[PDB]
């Protein structure tokens, strides 16, 4: 069940919901992603089930089939954050979009996926979690 | 409905598609989370029979009206949560009955100000939660002389545009109140002149509120006056950042008066406004998020006491002579910079962790300049060359290694003169034990941590001979395939021994005779098919004991005196030992 | 004492009277030395005629005899070294047909003019240092001696060097010669002696006391050809108060490919900067104090850069375009890595400086697509973090010893498609993802001994790293191997797997390995082996089982004695049998 | 057995042949070496058994009957090395003063042991074995 796409130079990014954890969000890019690289906004409209004070991803990415290890990223640290997002408290709406900025390293071809769950550290409670899905050329 | 968190205590209903409070719960309860259901409206008394609720939760339920009389029942609740709810009409004393309250979070709520607010009887409030909303007075109604304990109030995510010496007007009247403000993400414009004359604030936030320089500028130029414990300022990387941003912007500081200044992110920044010269008086000076790069000259007299780095992006290591600091931080850094000498007599606290970075020639007086230095923390950092056993560092106690990768420390006795020591870190160094001097000198140590480290031969060694007054070993992790004789006869003030996570084959009583004080012992996950028996008894403090994932051998009459002697002492066992094949617990077998 | 059967011998400090009859006929090494001999007696040994190398340090001889070399019709080294044989008569160099190198260290001598080596026309080497020789002057013999090309006159008592005493080579400059000065008090080189003369490799060191005395004598040299040029001085010895810079002008009055500089006790980063180096090509520091190397002209056409056991206090910036090849190694900081723009290198060697660097490896950290061998290893932290992108041209890459990080959080040697060779033992890397060495298709030499996987099983990397031809895995704490982990491999010959806990082989592993020669395992904790495992292993010449606990239970150690009985030319070292000791060899099952 | 020996502010140095490496030299110093600190000459002069192109040492070193790792210290590396006598060659005579200094890093105080195989790594045979004894207070 897509909830977005998008189609760029090498990539055809998309995403679903979780099987597990269909908690609402909604979230784009602007450009769509240029994995050579890119700079552009990830706009970013929900309202979270916990405090985002220690919001951080567990990102478990996958090259067909490959799996990488568990990879962790950290968003708000809990302290002088430096997205305004982070104050947000549970159940508070929250639309803000973020400036992101990258070279590319040369990713192998082919299927990627990667789930994210996002996490409240102050509670290790699971706020949402993504499924995405990357084609790269 | 509803989940079964800590029975007749805390539960959660969050999210449980409900209509309205259920009654089907403990009078008991103290913590409820109804957060996420279309309630609508507040029914009174509905919170009536909860009637020691410590912690209310009621955020994004789609209430618009509370029915006053709602929280009758609640005289002990603290935490009441209100966030997301349209409530417009909050008719007075619609706080009715909720005494013990510490802490109002009514963010998103809808609001247009605290002289619309009936909170004036809850003198239990301390803090108070009025971000996102309607809100443009920075002004603080005449009741709050009524709220003896009130002490933090936030204002972020609101309307206030302007700031005028009435808005204030309170602050005057009571200069032996305690406040905390934050205004951050409030599109300010104006601060009138006098406005901030003989105020006393504690924590003052002000993050993103300006649109350019000018208006920060100015609106800075009139706080003047202010004496503040703590001034948090900057931006966000979400939103309007000063297209340019030059020291000057902070002129006028120097009429507001600061113990700690904490600056955060901000798109444009200048190395040159930690020199700035408003800032000499702070005794707590400390960046966030900053993307400054270098910092050297930082001028002599300035009274700093501690500083602290983190998360910035330096390329180089500060130069400091800071005769004055007491307290370095440095911390998160972009870079993989390398340690450079310094020269700070006053200090006693160094954390340098986290920074990939890398120490060569460490550590003694001549690298930092004092001696005084109680805590190291050189955790998470790169190689770190040991050519120097800490001679002029002989106070401290706190020694930092873990995860950064130690070199040399086996080649002479390397924490030779730290004779003060209490704890030391070097788990996960990548370091073998070669040498069993490695821990002469630590003869204060108590606590010890060594895993994911490695031994000569695989061979648990004399290492603590004089490391007398250890209270805590952690060996997990270690490759150890044995252990000789004699090693732990001295760590009589031993409390906990883990030694799991290895790869042990046998055990041997000639260990466990004189471990007079120890409470636990992990030997889990280990290869142990068997123990020798009576090796237990004499372990006269114990209370816990792990020994699963090892494949314990149950034929009898080899497995008796263990399962009898876990039998006897389950309580003590963490976790489950199991028996090879049958995988059948071994507190379980019984022989004839 | 013979050390190969019947043709080397070593009676060394023997108390030997003189030569003993007893020795073989055929010895074709031997070594007198320390031995109280003082006289080379006449036709002393005859009849040891096919000999190579004879060898008498230091023994305390005073006389060489006539005709005492004898029949040496072979003979190419010689070694008199440390005898007082001080006066050598036109009857001591009788017959060396074939004599190549001639080593007269500390034998008393005071001048080639009457040194009797005349005919000796065979001679490529020889040495006369410590002696008491007072003057540079090259004989005239050596036109006939036309092989030369090395002479050592180290530690002599030489002041001085003139025109005529270099007349020879002025006359010869088809002559390709060498010669080492060094420790000789020179203080006058006459004006024009270096006029019209070519060596190969001259080599200044630890001639002078004053800095003056240098500068003129450097002077002097002008006009002069060389190949290498050695200079400076060393530690235990009266060195220079100052050197400054300017003592080199001079130099540009002299031609130098290869310039050389040494230990010395004073010394100026900018030395090194010099303009009347600019035209050598390749230059070299080398236990020198060093300590930072900056603002080099680009002008210079420096092809080659070596700095070795020196002092750099900060990596150098360097933009040298034609510089081919840059070795900085051994130093003795920790200096952490800065870009450069190099973008003729084609061989960068940064080993052993526990050199951090972080954000390795792309172009932008060198500034060329030429490089084609990189050597990071012995060094500090190397945090990976782009994946060679530029670099693609690499054949050689050694990460060895240093610890490398985040190299398991993507694939990151995905461009070096070209890639041949790949160290990365004792780096500490935790195999995490099988995909680590995507990319590597050209790769012959993996090397990853002293590492570890997760779970202690080796995974499948090596799925598409197929031109393997060596793989080394041992000390990796294996304890067992994924599936089809090795089906791809089907150009090895050489893997090791010792020094790991494997209790059991897979039989389906090693079937298909018919390129294989060379297989160890030993060192593991093996007690037994499927039947048939090895039948497969065609091309194999040896293998390693040793120091297994082998359970020789019958029928159960049946295959493996029988197998290692028929193959047991091409085990190495023995597979004894738990408890007894017994190989198993030699194990007949009933 | 001691072939010299020498007493300073805080040690106590001297030294044998080792038990089965009699091979002579005559070493020493001035000053005495303070392990607190020291600089001097270490004075050596001898035979070499052995070409010193590749001179270096093993040191066996031992704390209070603790012993060291074996510690690995190479003189010549054969190659521009920074003194005049990785030039000698077995037979010639080596006479020279050789310069050192160091900063005393904190030692333990007792009785070390030390002996030094020095080795040439061409043939990689034993020029000469020393067994030194500091005592340390
Ligand atoms: C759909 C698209 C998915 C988003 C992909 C994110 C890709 C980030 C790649 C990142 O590894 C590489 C990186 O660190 N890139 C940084 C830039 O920061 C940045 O790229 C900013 C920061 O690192 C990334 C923030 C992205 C967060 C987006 C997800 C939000 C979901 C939140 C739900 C509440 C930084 O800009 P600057 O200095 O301005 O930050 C620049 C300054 O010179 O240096 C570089
Ligand atoms: C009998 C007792 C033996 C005494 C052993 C001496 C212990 C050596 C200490 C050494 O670890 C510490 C060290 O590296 N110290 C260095 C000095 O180098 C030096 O200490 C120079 C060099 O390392 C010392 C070499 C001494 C070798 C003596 C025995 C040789 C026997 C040979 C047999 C043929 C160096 O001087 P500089 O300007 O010289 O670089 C200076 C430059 O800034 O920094 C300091
Ligand atoms: C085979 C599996 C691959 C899996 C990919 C994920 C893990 C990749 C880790 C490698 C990158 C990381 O270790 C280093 C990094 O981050 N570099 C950024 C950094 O570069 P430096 O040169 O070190 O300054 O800072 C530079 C300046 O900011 C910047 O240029 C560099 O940026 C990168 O190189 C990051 C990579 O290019 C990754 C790009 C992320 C792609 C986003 C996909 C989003 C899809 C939707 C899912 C939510
Ligand atoms: C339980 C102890 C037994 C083991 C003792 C031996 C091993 C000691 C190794 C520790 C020191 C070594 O790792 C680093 C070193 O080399 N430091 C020298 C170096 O100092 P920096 O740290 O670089 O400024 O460079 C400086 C500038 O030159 C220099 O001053 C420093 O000097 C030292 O640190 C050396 C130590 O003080 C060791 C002294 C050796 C004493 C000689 C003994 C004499 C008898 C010899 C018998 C064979
Ligand atoms: C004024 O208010 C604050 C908050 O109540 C007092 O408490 C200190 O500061 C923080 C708030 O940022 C508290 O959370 C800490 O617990 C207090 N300090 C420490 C070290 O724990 C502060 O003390 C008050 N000031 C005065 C003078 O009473
Ligand atoms: C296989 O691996 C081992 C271990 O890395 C090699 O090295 C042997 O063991 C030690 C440790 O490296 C070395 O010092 C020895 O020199 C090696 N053994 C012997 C008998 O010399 C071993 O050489 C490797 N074998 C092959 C064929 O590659
Ligand atoms: C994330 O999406 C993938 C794609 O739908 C889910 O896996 C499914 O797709 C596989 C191939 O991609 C199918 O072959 C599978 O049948 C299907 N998965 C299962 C378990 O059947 C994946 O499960 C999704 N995310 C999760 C579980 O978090
Ligand atoms: C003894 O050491 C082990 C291993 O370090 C400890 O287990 C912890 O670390 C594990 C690493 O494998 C992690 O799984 C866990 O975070 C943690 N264990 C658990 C059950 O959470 C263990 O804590 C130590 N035992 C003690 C202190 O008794
Ligand atoms: C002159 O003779 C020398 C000595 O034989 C030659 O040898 C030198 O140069 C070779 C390559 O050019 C090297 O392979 C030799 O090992 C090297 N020997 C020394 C001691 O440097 C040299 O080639 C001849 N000259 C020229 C210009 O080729
Ligand atoms: C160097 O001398 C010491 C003694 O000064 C030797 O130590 C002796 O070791 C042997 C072991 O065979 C014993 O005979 C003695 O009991 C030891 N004496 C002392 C006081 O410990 C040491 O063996 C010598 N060096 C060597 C062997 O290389
Ligand atoms: C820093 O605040 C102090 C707080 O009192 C101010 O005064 C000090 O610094 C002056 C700068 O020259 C000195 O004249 C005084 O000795 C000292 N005075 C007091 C009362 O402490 C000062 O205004 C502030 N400094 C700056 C540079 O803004
Ligand atoms: C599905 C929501 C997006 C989750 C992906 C998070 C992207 C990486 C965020 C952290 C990267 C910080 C690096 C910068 O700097
Ligand atoms: C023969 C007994 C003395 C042997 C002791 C040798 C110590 C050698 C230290 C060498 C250190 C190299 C750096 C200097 O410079
Ligand atoms: C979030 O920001 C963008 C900017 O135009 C807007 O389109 C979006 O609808 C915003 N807010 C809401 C509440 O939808
Ligand atoms: C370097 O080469 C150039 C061009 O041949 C010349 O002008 C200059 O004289 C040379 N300098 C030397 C050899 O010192
Ligand atoms: C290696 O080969 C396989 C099978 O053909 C392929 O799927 C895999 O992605 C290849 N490696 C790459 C793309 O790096
Ligand atoms: C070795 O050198 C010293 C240094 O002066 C000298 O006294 C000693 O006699 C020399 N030995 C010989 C044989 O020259
Ligand atoms: C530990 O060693 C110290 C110092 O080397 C020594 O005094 C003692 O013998 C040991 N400790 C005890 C309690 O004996
Ligand atoms: C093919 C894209 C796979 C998903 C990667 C998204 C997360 C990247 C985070 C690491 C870069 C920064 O840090
Ligand atoms: C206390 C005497 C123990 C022997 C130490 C001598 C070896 C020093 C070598 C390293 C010092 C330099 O580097």
């Amino acid at each position: 069940k897509q909830q977005w796409f998008c189609n760029s130079s090498d990539a055809i990014i998309s995403y679903s919901y979780c099987d597990h954890l269909k908690f609402p969000i909604s979230i784009s890019s602007e450009p769509c992603i240029r994995l050579r690289g890119t700079n552009g906004f990830v706009h970013v409209e929900f309202i979270p089930r916990g405090n985002l004070k220690y919001l951080y991803f567990n990102l478990f990415i996958s090259v067909n089939s490959i799996e990488l290890p568990k990879r962790k990223e950290v968003l708000c640290h809990g302290h002088d954050d430096d997205y305004s997002f982070c104050r947000a408290l549970k159940g508070e709406t929250v639309n803000t979009s973020i400036p992101f900025s990258f070279e590319g390293i040369l990713f192998p071809k082919g299927h990627y996926r990667c789930v994210a769950e996002a996490i409240a550290g102050d509670t290790e409670e699971k706020l949402f979690c993504l499924n995405f899905t990357i084609i790269h050329r | 409905p509803c989940i079964e968190v800590v029975p007749n205590i805390t539960y959660q209903c969050m999210d449980q598609k409900l209509s309205k409070v259920p009654d089907d719960i403990p009078s008991s309860t103290k913590n409820i989370d109804l957060s996420f259901n279309p309630l609508k409206i507040l029914k009174s008394y509905s919170f009536s029979n909860f009637s020691e609720l410590q912690w209310l939760d009621l955020s994004r339920c789609e209430i618009e009206t509370i029915e006053d009389k709602a929280w009758h029942g609640l005289h002990h609740l603290s935490n009441l949560i209100l966030t997301g709810n349209p409530i417009q009409s909050f008719s007075p004393g619609s706080f009715s009955g909720l005494t013990s309250l510490e802490n109002l979070v009514a963010v998103e709520t809808k609001l247009a100000s605290l002289e619309s607010f009936p909170i004036g009887q809850l003198i239990t409030l301390k803090k108070l939660n009025v971000a996102h909303n309607f809100i443009h007075s920075c002004k603080l109604p005449a009741y709050f002389s009524n709220l003896t304990n009130l002490v933090h109030v936030d204002l972020s995510y609101n309307y206030i545009q302007t700031i005028t010496v009435n808005d204030l007007q309170f602050l005057r009247e009571n200069p032996q109140v305690n406040l905390s403000l934050d205004m951050s993400l409030n599109p300010i414009d104006f601060i009138q002149d006098q406005a901030f004359q003989g105020i006393k604030l504690h924590e003052l936030t002000l993050r993103g509120n300006f649109n350019s320089s000018n208006i920060m500028k100015t609106c800075l130029q009139n706080l003047a006056g202010l004496h503040v414990h703590r001034l948090i300022l900057g931006e966000f990387k979400d939103e309007r950042n000063l297209e340019i941003f030059e020291p000057s912007i902070m002129e006028g500081l120097c009429d507001v008066t600061i113990d700690e200044f904490r600056l955060t992110y901000t798109n444009d920044f200048s190395d040159d406004i930690v020199k700035f010269h408003c800032l000499a008086n702070v005794s707590a000076m400390s960046l966030a998020g900053v993307s400054i790069k270098y910092l050297e000259d930082v001028p002599k007299h300035f009274k700093w006491q501690s500083l602290s780095i983190i998360r910035c992006q330096l390329k180089q290591f500060p130069t400091l002579d800071l005769p004055f600091l007491k307290s370095l931080t440095l911390t998160m850094n972009k870079g993989s910079i390398s340690f450079k000498k310094v020269a700070l007599p006053s200090l006693s606290y160094l954390d340098l962790s986290r920074n990939a970075l890398s120490f060569s020639g460490c550590c003694s007086y001549s690298d930092l300049g004092t001696n005084s230095l109680r805590h190291l923390d050189l955790s998470f950092n790169g190689a770190i060359i040991m050519s120097a056993n800490f001679m002029g560092l002989e106070e401290l106690q706190h020694l930092d290694f873990q995860h950064s990768t130690l070199k040399r420390v086996t080649e002479f006795s390397a924490f030779l003169s730290l004779e003060k020591l209490l704890y030391l870190d070097i788990s996960y160094t990548n370091t073998k034990i070669d040498f069993d001097g490695i821990f002469l000198g630590l003869t204060s140590l108590n606590t010890l941590k060594m895993a994911g480290n490695s031994f000569k031969d695989n061979t648990l060694s004399n290492v603590f001979a004089n490391t007398t007054n250890l209270t805590f070993l952690d060996l997990s992790k270690c490759q150890l395939e044995q252990i000789s004789w004699g090693v732990f006869d001295t760590l009589h003030r031993l409390q906990l021994l883990n030694m799991s996570h290895n790869n042990l084959l046998f055990l041997d009583s000639s260990h466990y005779n004189q471990l007079y004080s120890l409470k636990e012992l992990a030997l889990d996950t280990n290869q142990l098919k068997s123990v020798p028996d009576g090796i237990f008894d004499r372990l006269t403090s114990l209370q816990k004991i792990w020994l699963h994932t090892n494949p314990w051998d149950c034929s009898c009459p080899r497995i008796d005196y263990l399962s009898r002697w876990l039998n006897k002492n389950s309580q003590k066992e963490q976790g489950s030992a199991k028996c090879s094949g049958s995988g059948k617990p071994v507190r379980s077998i019984i022989c004839p």
